[PDB]
């Protein structure tokens, strides 16, 4: 359960994203698919060198869902139930790889918040992307 | 890899028992059915609605055949899984585009299977053996991916 | 989530399990030590050979908590507080040890009910131990 | 494990501009933080209780000192992380109890820590190289267990 301080980490944490957030989560992807490659297996028809296009639009899509979801801390099953329902039902990526990019989004914002990311905001963080990530697995079965 | 003595013999003791077609419909059927996101690669299989659907479906039996009929050979070469795997690792990977996490759970499945299929004679001792193999088959599926 | 079908697959299958829950918690326990050498680092108190007293008791316990959660399945945070707090803030088990666990428990039922094992009931209990997994695992932090 | 050349390269580089002690005292204390169940080895370690108090905590740091020393010398050892581990997977396996996922969580925290003390410089492709070396090294402590 996210406790009222991860919550109110949370929003400050990404609150300092601000306008970065689309460029954070094409790094991110890319931090993904080069350290655990196993993670390109979802996207075949992208073109993944870096840079590319393609991996900034997933990372802008990737990012407004996030910042969304911190906007409804409260009550993120409904804010990202299309996206639950997208991954559940077509996507279908499987459950372990959301930890990989949570990781990733993670040293994307230590990497970029050298004041914001304490050991106390880590935690929350890390803490608000499992959670996020258990409200885009929910309905897989 | 690396069995004792008591694991290889444990392994092979049982596999003697396998009807590899019957156990690799059974155990290709329950992946689509326990882990069902797996029929993300099974689009044109037909149907797949219900477990029933899914158990008695040709290509789900056709299938777990293929699949199973490969791990059974790879038991020829439990010293050498990486080298026996790797010409289906790289097609797994370059032309299928699946997730080696599927091995894993595919794995699950078949223990889960196996011990179904032969309840008290799968004991945990022989669980153990074979859940070595599915992690060593499993691991040389991923060895080629980049 | 688990659905109203997971919920009547659950009862049917433990309530077949009935009285030999505590035998079947402990074949799992010792089936999990064996297959999964790491999670023997949480017994270093006991002795683990086949047949022991204490690994038998540890089956009986988690096999009444189980029985327990199936009991009070649409309620099973309150039913399972109190081991939820002595797993996170005592025991403090990795929580990937969980599913091992789970799947240990899926192999001995499967190995005990061969007319109720069927795939449906199969993806049941699967469901139904990741869900008291991430129960037990929810005050961890 | 087995590195490219240019990953090596890229450890050893950014290895060099690493203060062992200040890191370790930094990675161990945000693994009790972050990962708070991995606090049960250190009963006897003092307060505990808050963020701040795990990072003062002088035996927190201290057991990162620790660490972090083996670690960095294990670093001169690539190309043979399991012999060089071998009696420490010993121990940690038979005197101290300790789950390998434990390791691995403390990879997961060293990867973030490096990233927020080198910011920019700790690129892509360099996290990838020291993501193999820090699954490496847990897998290297684990290959004792028993
Ligand atoms: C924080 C976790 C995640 C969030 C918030 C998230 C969110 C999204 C969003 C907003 C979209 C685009 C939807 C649209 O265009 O309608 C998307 C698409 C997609 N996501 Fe997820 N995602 C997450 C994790 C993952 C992971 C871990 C993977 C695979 C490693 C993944 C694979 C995909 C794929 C393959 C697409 C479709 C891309 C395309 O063809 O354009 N996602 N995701
Ligand atoms: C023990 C593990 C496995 C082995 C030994 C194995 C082996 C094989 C073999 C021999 C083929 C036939 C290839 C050909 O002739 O072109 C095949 C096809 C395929 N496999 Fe696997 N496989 C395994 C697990 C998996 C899993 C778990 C999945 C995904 C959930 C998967 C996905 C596929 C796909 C999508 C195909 C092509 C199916 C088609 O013809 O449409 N495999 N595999
Ligand atoms: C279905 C999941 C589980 C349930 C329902 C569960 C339940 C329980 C129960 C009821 C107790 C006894 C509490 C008491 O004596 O007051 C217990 C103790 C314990 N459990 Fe869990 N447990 C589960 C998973 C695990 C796992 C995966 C591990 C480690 C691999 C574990 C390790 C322990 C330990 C070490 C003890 C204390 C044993 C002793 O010193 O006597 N448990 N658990
Ligand atoms: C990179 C991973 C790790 C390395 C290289 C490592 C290395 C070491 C070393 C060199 C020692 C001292 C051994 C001696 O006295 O001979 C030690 C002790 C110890 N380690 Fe680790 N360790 C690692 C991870 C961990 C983790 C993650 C935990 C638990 C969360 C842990 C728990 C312990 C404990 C409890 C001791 C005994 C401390 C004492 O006696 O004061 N280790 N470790």
């Amino acid at each position: 359960m996210l406790s009222p301080a991860d919550k109110t980490n949370v929003k400050a944490a990404w609150g300092k994203v601000g306008a970065h957030a689309g460029e954070y989560g094409a790094e991110a992807y890319e931090r993904m698919f080069l350290s655990f490659p196993t993670t390109k297996t979802y996207f075949p028809h992208f073109d993944l060198s870096h840079g590319s296009a393609q991996v900034k639009g997933q990372g802008k899509k990737v990012a407004d869902a996030l910042t969304n979801a911190v906007a409804h801390v409260d009550d993120m099953p409904n804010a990202l139930s299309a996206l639950s329902d997208l991954h559940a039902h077509k996507l279908r990526v499987d459950p372990v790889n959301f930890k990989l990019l949570s990781h990733c989004l993670l040293v994307t914002l230590a990497a970029h918040l050298p004041a914001e990311f304490t050991p106390a905001v880590h935690a929350s963080l890390d803490k608000f992307l499992a959670s996020v990530s258990t409200v885009l697995t929910s309905k897989y079965r | 890899m690396h069995l004792t003595p008591e694991e290889k013999s444990a392994v092979t003791a049982l596999w003697g028992k396998v009807n590899v077609d019957e156990v690799g419909g059974e155990a290709y059927g329950r992946l689509l059915v326990v882990y069902p996101w797996t029929q993300r690669f099974f689009e044109s299989f037909g149907d797949l609605s219900t477990p029933d659907a899914v158990m008695g479906n040709p290509k789900v039996k056709a299938q777990g055949k293929k699949v199973l009929g490969a791990f059974s050979d790879g038991l020829a070469h439990l010293d050498n899984l990486k080298g026996t795997f790797a010409t289906l690792s790289e097609l797994h990977c370059d032309k299928l585009h699946v997730d080696p996490e599927n091995f894993r759970l595919l794995g699950n499945v078949l223990v889960c299977v196996l011990a179904h299929h032969f309840g008290k004679e799968f004991t945990p001792p022989v669980q153990a053996a074979y859940q070595k193999v599915v992690a060593g088959v499993a691991n040389a599926l991923a060895h080629k991916y980049h």
